[PDB]
């Protein structure tokens, strides 16, 4: 019988080879995730359709910011083959009310609060 | 050819954000700027709501950490004060 | 050269082979999958620290739902609708 | 369908924006019934907007009659002599005023299928392609297997 | 027959005016014509998607013909005008191939030039100067 | 063929292509020199096509042909 | 390191050597000086320009027509400066930008001639054996522009 | 450019004869080149209905 699948704990304990390859720091972990859905939930069990609706990822290739807490981690971990997780980086400060109109999300994951389009 | 676009920090789809969607398509010959395009108003508003959510979530995260530090410090004050008299 | 029943159901089926397209597609989905495994490993708050950190915002959101359910009642009915419809015999003198 | 329907290429009337723009609508003929219910909204237009419209764009001359033989109507006549006749039977003031500006906004040309979304009359500047644009010449114009 | 339908001529001619160009009794008899005219309208609404698809493969064929004439291929021309941040689409390129071929000559030469730079900058890996046309435009 | 002179303007936000039109040299030029079935074979072999193109066609087919079609350009 | 000339030693595509950047910037300065000195004196004929209007790029020559599938909220006959020019060509030079030519370099101006509906476009759905049959008719809004000027500034 | 309508069209569409030596060659590389040139797939004027194909002389 095909059922839900417990993923062993050891899969989510990274090695120093990871931290060289990806750009993470295990000390001082990041604020929030940007999650993209890249794989439809049709031809997937009803629990993964449920978790995609709860995470708010219904439209494919639409970024969604989720907290980096354990509970969001568990919901993400069930649907980790449908999504793409990138760290939400903040190069400058997080947008204060002044520039919170004039922002941008960059494809590298980072949110730059001054949206220009002119030659540099 | 949109893997090369992703490497360079450009978007995979150039019709996403770029100069060719988020500049204004036209202006009067006199120089008066156009009314803003309705797709660009929609997209700026999507961007508004996204940044609002990021600020809300960051405040909730760090307020949770500070509140837990207060719970621990008040518990330790009570620990030190119950070990008197 | 026939496949006995229907091609892709049964005991005997038409064979299907893996292109390099399929291997490359599956390998790159595995690379994305692996980066996901990496980023789900450094959780910010521990599981005790999050306990209650946003109870207020959930309770206010549910109070919005709850008071959005109960504020349901028939619409107001006016006079100007009725007499606005007396206008359908109107003319020029 | 489109195989069933006529079809025309894109055009102006008479080079309509080159030198100066010419408002291509001449006439309109509202025929609104006095005591008639279907012309109700049309009558409201005549009391409410048609003076403002006729003062907005003076290239058109506007005739308001009474009692048509079938239906209250606008008769738009354009500068290529085409007539579009629209019925304003049982329409509110918003729909009629949008239709009258719709009529003013267009040229007499039909509303059949336009084959191309563009129309250039000097299409090519560096020369249109023929099979001998890029092909290189020979010496003394010889062809393959040509002796002298 | 307290009220029977008198307005029936006009239903039938709604349907039969879209069938006059047909062949056989489908142009004239109503039951047959109904079937084929519905079939016609269904084909029209799926043919919109096929029209966009047909147009793009015609553009790829023409641009391929012109760039195979200028030594390159179709992948080299497109995937090297990408790398110069030249964002012409296919429609523009196929129209340029037909009506303005010195401009297509320029595009094919630029694409091949950037191709050889994007290898010779990649052949000497390690620190070097970058190539000339491999310099991107950042928007901030 | 391609003989073009490609350049960037100094900042690098445009690409300028210089392509003049090259004329044909004089040396590369020559001086000017100064029944019904068998019908369809003769025409076919004249014009390099199959026979079917030259066979006539019905009144019904000739009656759908548009004889005032739109021109352009 | 040295390899004798066999079949598969040197790959069949031709070997081209990239020129050094010093004389190549000298070359680029020569080319840009030629093209700008053409532009200052009007040594060109008529111009075309690939212009990224509503959502799709048009190859636009001066004095012509462009049909656009939306209502542009401009009164008729009203001039417009089509920004987002992204190629400008003549008989003897072109200028393509990365991706956009500057506004300080090329001006393309158009008008709005007419503001029509389209023809009625029928949208029929039909699924068989199921009594599924729907019909809709859509008349889209269309506006036709006439492009007047393609003027080029010698600012290179 | 600056031809008349009939000669500009005649220059564009009229067909060209291509010789193609077949010594030592496989019949499928000859067939691939000759098939492309018989259909008209080497022209930027190519349309399926245009009847723009050229002539091929394989010796």
């Amino acid at each position: 019988k095909f059922t839900r699948s417990r993923i062993p704990e050891k899969v989510f304990q990274a090695s120093p080879e990871d931290h060289e390859k990806y750009g993470g720091d295990p000390q001082n972990p990041h604020k929030l995730h940007i999650v993209t859905r890249i794989k439809s939930t049709r031809r997937r069990p009803y629990w993964e359709k449920d978790i995609i609706k709860m995470l708010g990822l219904e439209k494919a290739h639409t970024p969604q910011v989720h907290k980096n807490i354990p509970s969001v981690n568990a919901k993400l971990k069930v649907v980790k083959h449908l999504i793409r997780i990138k760290p939400l980086k903040l190069p400058q400060g997080l947008p204060a009310e002044e520039n919170m109109s004039n922002t941008c999300l960059k494809s590298t994951g980072e949110l730059v609060v001054q949206w220009h389009l002119k030659p540099v | 050819g949109g893997q090369w676009r992703l490497q360079q920090g450009l978007a995979a789809n150039p019709s996403g954000y770029g100069p060719l969607t988020e500049l204004p398509d036209w202006s009067y010959a006199d120089g008066r700027p156009a009314p803003p395009m309705k797709g660009q108003l929609r997209r700026k508003a999507e961007r508004e709501t996204f940044a609002r959510r990021v600020v809300l979530l960051s405040q909730e995260m760090d307020a949770g950490l500070q509140a837990w530090q207060l719970r621990q410090q008040k518990l330790q004050e009570e620990q030190r004060k119950q070990e008197n008299a | 050269g026939r496949i006995p029943g229907r091609q892709w159901i049964g005991k005997h089926r038409r064979p299907r082979f893996v292109s390099l397209r399929a291997k490359q597609n599956m390998i790159r989905r595995l690379e994305i999958e692996a980066e996901n495994h990496y980023w789900l490993s450094m959780p910010y708050m521990t599981r005790e620290q999050e306990r209650g950190h946003a109870a207020v915002r959930r309770r206010e959101a549910f109070e919005a739902i709850k008071a959005a359910a109960t504020s349901k009642f028939p619409p107001h009915r006016f006079i100007a609708d009725q007499l606005d419809h007396l206008n359908v015999t109107k003319k020029w003198s | 369908t489109a195989r069933g329907t006529p079809s025309r290429f894109l055009a102006s009337v008479l080079h309509n924006g080159l030198g100066r723009y010419v408002q291509q609508l001449q006439r309109l003929s509202f025929s609104v019934s006095r005591d008639g219910a279907s012309s109700r909204g049309a009558r409201e237009f005549v009391e409410r907007e048609v003076i403002d419209f006729a003062r907005r764009n003076p290239g058109v001359v506007i005739y308001v009659n009474s009692r048509p033989c079938c239906v209250p109507r606008v008769v738009a006549e354009y500068l290529n002599g085409a007539v579009r006749e629209e019925s304003i039977h049982c329409k509110s003031v918003e729909e009629i005023s949008t239709l009258v500006q719709k009529l003013a906004d267009q040229s007499g040309l039909d509303v059949i299928r336009i084959r191309k979304p563009f129309h250039t009359d000097n299409p090519s500047i560096q020369g249109q392609w023929h099979p001998f644009t890029n092909k290189p010449t020979t010496f003394r114009g010889l062809r393959p297997r040509e002796v002298q | 027959l307290r009220n029977r339908v008198t307005d029936r001529y006009f239903r039938i001619q709604e349907v039969l005016k879209h069938a006059r160009h047909f062949r056989g009794r489908k142009n004239r008899c109503y039951r047959l014509a109904v079937r084929t005219v519905i079939r016609a309208f269904v084909k029209c609404t799926k043919a919109r998607y096929l029209k966009k698809k047909n147009m793009r493969t015609l553009w790829i064929n023409r641009i391929t013909a012109a760039s195979q004439e200028h030594g390159l291929k179709y992948p080299a021309l497109i995937g090297n005008l990408v790398k110069c941040q030249v964002e012409l689409n296919r429609k523009v390129l196929a129209d340029l191939a037909i009506y303005e071929p010195k401009t297509f000559k320029s595009l094919a030469a630029l694409a091949s030039r950037r191709r050889h730079e994007g290898f010779a900058a990649a052949l000497g890996d390690g620190k070097e100067p970058e190539g000339i046309f491999s310099r991107v435009v950042q928007y901030h | 063929n391609c003989n073009v002179e490609l350049a960037l303007t100094s900042d690098g936000r445009t690409i300028v292509c210089y392509h003049p039109s090259v004329d044909i040299p004089y040396e590369h030029t020559k001086p000017i020199p100064r029944e019904e079935g068998p019908m369809i074979e003769q025409l076919s072999k004249m014009f390099f096509t199959t026979k079917h193109r030259w066979y006539p066609h019905g009144r019904y087919h000739r009656c759908r042909k548009n004889l005032n079609p739109p021109k352009d350009r | 390191g040295y390899v004798p000339k066999t079949s598969l030693s040197s790959p069949p595509w031709p070997e081209v050597v990239l020129p050094d950047p010093v004389e190549e910037t000298r070359h680029h300065a020569e080319v840009v000086k030629k093209v700008n000195e053409m532009i200052v004196t009007g040594q060109y004929g008529r111009l075309f320009a690939v212009v990224h209007f509503a959502s799709r790029q048009w190859k636009v020559t001066s004095e012509d027509l462009i049909l656009i599938g939306n209502e542009l909220d401009l009164a008729c006959g009203e001039r417009i400066r089509l920004e987002k020019v992204l190629l400008v060509g003549a008989d003897n030079f072109t200028l393509l930008g990365k991706p956009l030519l500057g506004k300080d370099l090329v001006r393309v101006e158009a008008t709005v001639i007419e503001k029509t509906e389209s023809w009625p476009r029928i949208i029929m759905r039909f699924r068989k054996r199921k009594n599924f049959k729907k019909k809709r008719i859509v008349t889209t809004p269309q506006t036709v522009l006439r492009i007047n000027s393609i003027e080029i500034a010698p600012c290179l | 450019s600056s031809f008349s309508r009939a000669p500009q069209q005649w220059a564009t569409f009229a067909r060209i004869w291509y010789l193609l030596d077949g010594k030592m060659q496989p019949p499928g590389k000859l067939a691939a080149m000759a098939s492309i040139r018989l259909q008209g797939l080497h022209k930027p004027v190519y349309h399926a209905l245009s009847d723009c194909g050229d002539h091929v002389v394989i010796m």
